[PDB]
């Protein structure tokens, strides 16, 4: 597949902060513009049960693949385990100025052993969606 | 060493024409623990193409481990778009005889309902992260 971006994914456990280097691939045909992305992305694991009613918004998404460079397998095995239990990664893009991509959601299939990133086409809708699920 | 199989018949909460069947195989050891979990539970799913997460949310005291599932098969009629689905449990059935070949085409994740406090924690933490 076609490499589109590399950088760091900072996993904040909020039980502290594990920092795991990773690549983002898209399909042979696909095209994505990652030059405006930061080198570091910040993630917090949330129960992926919460994502169910964001189903329609998630469906209107660009799907990407994450590949971890296995620098510290120790960190990665923690990620495999928690995400395998049913936790998805909310991934914030740090920006002081407004850019396109601000958030994606990272899901892990234990069967297929792949990390999928979902990038909502409607970024604002999605963040507001997250809010409306967790707010009361 | 002995294998069981449970059939959960489901209908979509928002469209009772959309139906699903969930086949779960387990060791007869835990067959009872599993049925108890399902008896006191809601089933949601997230479809992403050929990846199907099945969320079994339990009110039951003990929440099973994911590994008590050996194989799991999720079939729907009709085929569904990628997204999320809330199901109603229509019928549970034991037919332990696991002779039938089973496609492991989904992955089940057991969990408990979230307290208002944990839910508040996430609200706080996601508000910080995403900036809302």
């Amino acid at each position: 597949k076609l490499l589109a971006w590399s950088g760091v994914l900072e996993w904040q456990e909020k039980p502290l902060t594990r920092s795991l280097p990773c690549q983002v691939y898209v399909n042979h045909g696909e095209n994505l513009k990652t030059e405006q992305w930061p080198q570091k992305l910040i993630m917090q694991l949330i129960p992926q049960q919460l994502l169910t009613t964001l189903g329609p918004l998630f469906r209107n998404s660009r799907m990407v693949q994450f590949h971890f460079t296995n620098k510290d397998l120790e960190s990665l095995k923690g990620l495999y385990r928690i995400m395998g239990n049913g936790f998805a990664g909310c991934v914030h893009f740090p920006h002081t100025a407004p850019c396109e991509v601000r958030v994606l959601m990272l899901l892990y299939s234990s069967k297929k052993k792949i990390f999928m990133g979902l990038i909502p086409y409607d970024q604002s809708g999605f963040v507001n969606g997250i809010r409306q699920v967790i707010t009361n | 060493n002995s294998l069981s199989m449970i059939k959960v018949r489901l209908q979509n909460l928002f469209d009772n024409d959309e139906v699903a069947l969930l086949k779960i195989t387990c060791y007869t050891d835990k067959l009872i623990h599993l049925t108890n979990a399902l008896a006191k539970a809601v089933i949601h799913t997230i479809k992403l193409n050929g990846i199907v997460f099945v969320h079994v949310i339990t009110s039951s005291d003990i929440c099973p481990n994911n590994n008590i599932v050996v194989k799991s098969n999720f079939t729907t009629m009709p085929v569904l778009q990628n997204g999320g689905y809330i199901w109603e449990m229509m019928e549970l059935t034991h037919c332990s005889q696991p002779n039938g070949l089973i496609d492991d085409n989904c992955e089940i994740k057991f969990s408990k309902k979230l307290s208002d406090s944990t839910m508040t924690n996430y609200m706080n933490q996601l508000s910080e992260l995403l900036g809302f």
